[PDB]
RNA sequence: CAGAAGAAUCAUCGAAUCUUUGAACGCACUGCGCCUUUGGGUUCUACCAAAGGCAUGCCUGUUUGAGUGUCAUU
RNA sequence: GGACAUGGGUUAGUCGAUCCUAAGAGAUAGGGAAGCUCCGUAUGAAAGGCACGAUUUUUCGUGCCUAUCGAAAGGG
RNA sequence: GUUUGGGUAUAGGGGCGAAAGACUAAUCGAACCAUCUAGUAGCUGGUUC
RNA sequence: AUUGGAUAUGCCAUAUAAAGCGCUUUCGAAGAGUCGAGUUGUUUGCAGCUCUAAAUGGGUGGUCAUCUAA
RNA sequence: UUGACCUCAAAUCAGGUAGGACUACGCGCUGAACAAUAAGCGCAGGAAAAGAAAAUAACCAUGAUUCCCUCAGUAACGGUGAAGCGGGAAAAGCUCAAAUUUGAAAUCUGGCAACAUUUCUUUUGUUGUCCGAGUUGUAAUUUCAA
């Protein structure tokens, strides 16, 4: 009915048709691969996330929630360390255990010392021994970088292993 | 620095320094195009609070508006013609006399590499600023058109909203 | 005509309820489903229950 | 002017589809961010307890979490809330320790340079 | 006819002199149907101008790809050879400096980047 | 209808072509110019044709300037 | 039928236009105006040329002078 | 028994006031177009088995 | 065919680097013809005009609270 | 004499960029007769604008913006007509100026040159080198939550 629609009803040229809507159609996982190993897609992420063991908000709900069946003093709390939690469900069990897996192996943080740094370290300590990481600091001819005692100390345990 | 300096002798605006200035650059500037092109900002300290960098695509503008909208707001609108290549960022008030204002406009040449490869200027770039004097997002026009955060500052009263369940 | 014409009623929920309940009981009466139309002259017994 | 709702039921869903989109991306973790918990600001709501915006900075500290962690793993940061009493302290302070006591950390991948 | 890819298989002083054969014999066509032709001659047109178009395109794509091979690797080539998607997008910010940050978030997100984890119920 | 025999008034579409205009851009609105290169002819200091260029404002850089603007130069 | 259909028909170095200017209009310089735009036409505009020279520390010195539109009846 | 063709420029109400100025207008007197507008009806005409 | 964010793995990695937390016998800058006042327009906000600041200052609410503009 | 610099010009100089259209929704400006209306003028995007408090409140306090419901036809103002609270949707936070890098402008455009890369011979970079920009201040660092 516009002039502008009137012009390609009356073309020869098709329309540019695109197919693309279906509704109900709920998105697909990508993401995490155990998650999507064991998403069904016909339920709902609430579904889902219950089915797997995982909260979907760590918040209050906004309205009523499904029931298909018939069911059947600052300071103690503020200094106490809650004891982790259960995993209910297989699937969250295997995401702990990956975790735990992937930490160990992700776990050697510590690096050894470069060509520079052995020599930087090595050479104050043997003058001021190893354990006066304060009068090595204050020594200005090798120590010119002016590292405190505390980097000077890094470096030796990084030296040490 | 000497930019706190600067920032504390231009709040002397009629003082014999200030009051001297202003005489001959007022003079000077009316001797001028009503809009020319200012090698460097008059107000350097001015210039770099309202975001103006002393690097390739950064241009300042001068401009004289007639006293008796806020002159503020015109100066923009009108340099922002001027240069329809360019990004109006901001405006600062220079000088003044009887008859004129006078302000100094902040530019942004979109187009410029060092301005597309700055990450703290890459915003003006995107096309959503085109003419951002032109529908008063600058600080003046802001103000101007009453936008603030407080109480000091119409289609959800003009209709009437109809439910389905009603 | 105008868009803004009022489409859907209310009903309060305790009346669908009450019609809900009605109409299963009425399910339930084999006279009803004649005189609606059903033939289930020889439906073995109403209400008719399968295995699952 | 008339401002009718035809597109109620279809915004509804079209939001339902945004929290399936959401999930799709970040699918283990939660769709929603854990709120504190607040109580409203007049005489009539006072005894109420309702979400606030995010946790106070004395509120991580004291659960553990730097504010600069805490937005890694989920946890908002309202720095303009204070705590004017304990109660909304340790009531809050107990909300982030059940969450990091619920909450699985998965590790990440790092830069790790030949030398030192 | 004429067939493309044989056409490709020549140089452009013979597509020139195909071409030229090609206006002539349309040129005599021409003149065979103001002074009465038959329905094979003015069937002949379309086809001989089919083929001075094939000709033509063939002509004209080797002598581009000579340019495109001319300016590869060059800052600046020419109009007709650059991309023509529209004007707001080679306005745009490109994907790299769209990307651009400073050091000040480059360390925020090498060293608290958002995590993964998740919520035992 | 005639005619033709990887066909097609087919589809898709990532390569091209895309006259005169129009924000419309050498200047005017049948025209009138300038600059660069090349070519033709049965005629070559002439004539002709072809191709590629020549709007405005502003930005960055480049080059060349101007100033009884501010100075330095035993 | 000045209708309908089918075809044909207007040939220029010398005839007109093309070129010039007229009253006037009008862009530019500038200045207004919130602004669509208005005033302004040599206006406080750096308003564009020509010659000279054994080549000048192979980095140019010296001298001179200083829009357009508008007429198929005007001028040519 | 000086008109005119083509091209052109342009001031345009009324009283006040010696003039200047004002006090409201104007685009002159108006015309036409489109929107506002479905302006303002204690009224006229009609209002269906 | 073209892409997206992850995963595993290879190579490379300028780390003599860069961060968070935690400590203080050391410091801690904060936007002006703007705020404001007077007055005239539009509808407390904003605009013009004249005048024109401050530094626990200034804004806003109720000595206190709260906030930190240009 | 020679040369620095400042300011201001010129070039069909190298490379860019602006206009016009559409205009439902969006942001400015202007604005009547009978309405932050229509008309007029300016400028955008896929959304726009707004936005991380010179915000509320007077509580056991809240905590960027936006939107929906409510507050509420209420308070106020004299028919006009809110807002805080409350319930929801969605949620994310931040960057500068003001600091001596001063044991070292650590920063960046452009030319040329290689080398890669591509929705793409059409895109996008990297490395080197040179001329410039820049100390009348470009990086790193800090933004009051500190």
């Amino acid at each position: 009915a516009n002039p502008r629609q009137r012009n390609k009803q009356r073309s020869g040229k098709p329309r540019l048709t695109r197919r693309n809507a279906n509704k109900k159609a709920k998105a697909k996982i990508y993401g995490n691969f155990v998650i999507q190993q064991n998403w069904d897609k016909h339920a709902t992420l609430r579904q889902n996330y219950a089915r797997l063991g995982l909260l979907a908000t760590p918040n209050y709900v906004t309205g009523g929630v499904e029931k298909l069946y018939p069911d059947p003093t600052l300071d103690d709390v503020l200094d106490k360390e809650i004891s982790i939690a259960p995993a209910k469900t297989e699937v969250v069990r295997q995401l702990e255990e990956e975790a735990v897996k992937k930490a160990a192996r992700q776990s050697n943080k510590m690096l050894p010392l470069s060509a520079f740094e052995h020599a930087y370290i090595q050479r104050l300590i043997n003058k001021y021994g190893t354990e006066d990481f304060e009068s090595m600091a204050k020594d200005v001819k090798l120590n010119s970088k002016l590292f405190n005692g505390s980097k000077l100390k890094n470096l030796y345990i990084r030296m040490k292993a | 620095g000497a930019y706190k300096y600067l920032e504390e002798l231009a709040k002397k605006k009629q003082s014999d320094v200030n009051l001297f200035l202003s005489r001959v650059r007022a003079w000077e500037y009316r001797q001028m195009n009503v809009i020319h092109r200012a090698s460097r900002p008059s107000r350097p300290d001015k210039a770099r609070r309202l975001g103006y960098k002393a690097k390739q695509g950064y241009v300042i503008y001068r401009i004289r508006v007639r006293r008796g909208r806020s002159a503020r707001c015109t100066a923009e609108e009108r340099v922002g013609r001027y240069c329809s290549n360019l990004r109006v960022l901001n405006s600062y008030w220079v000088n003044q006399d009887a008859t004129y204002k006078f302000f100094e406009v902040i530019l942004v040449d979109p187009s410029h590499k060092a301005i597309r490869r700055d990450p703290r200027i890459n915003w003006i770039v995107n096309p959503v600023h085109k003419h951002r004097e032109s529908r008063g997002l600058t600080s003046i026009g802001k103000k101007s058109r009453g936008i603030g955060k407080g109480h000091r500052f119409w289609l959800r009263h003009n209709t009437l909203s109809l439910r389905r369940y009603r | 005509t105008k868009t803004w014409r009022k489409w859907h009623v209310k009903v309060n929920q305790n009346e669908k309820r009450y019609a809900i309940a009605s109409a299963v009981a009425a399910s339930g009466v084999p006279s009803l489903l004649l005189a609606r139309g059903h033939r289930i002259e020889e439906i073995p017994e109403v209400p008719l229950v399968v295995d699952d | 002017y008339v401002k009718t709702w035809f597109n109620q039921p279809g915004r509804k869903l079209r939001r339902r589809q945004a929290r399936q989109t959401k999930a799709a991306k970040i699918a283990p973790r939660p769709v929603e961010a854990i709120r504190p918990a607040v109580k409203p600001p007049t005489i009539r709501y006072n005894m109420k307890v309702r979400a606030g915006r995010g946790f106070t900075l004395e509120e991580l500290k004291a659960a553990g979490v730097s504010r600069r962690v805490a937005s890694t793993i989920g946890i908002p940061v309202d720095h303009r809330r204070r705590n004017r009493s304990e109660e909304s302290l340790q009531r809050n302070v107990e909300r982030i320790k059940v969450y990091l006591a619920h909450l699985i950390v998965f590790p990440r991948k790092a830069g790790q340079p030949k030398k030192g | 006819a004429l067939k493309t890819f044989e056409l490709r298989k020549q140089s452009q002083e013979n597509l020139a002199e195909q071409l030229q054969e090609l206006r002539q014999e349309l040129a005599s066509l021409r003149v065979q149907k103001i002074a009465g032709g038959s329905g094979s001659k003015l069937s002949k047109i379309k086809t001989t101008r089919k083929d001075i178009a094939r000709i033509l395109t063939v002509i004209n794509e080797s002598n581009r790809l000579a340019a495109r091979e001319a300016y590869k690797n060059k800052k600046y080539i020419p109009l007709d050879l650059r991309q023509k998607k529209t004007r707001a997008i080679r306005r745009a910010l490109t994907p790299y400096e769209q990307s651009r940050k400073t050091l000040k978030q480059i360390k925020k997100e090498r060293y608290f980047p958002l995590r993964k984890y998740a919520l035992k119920a």
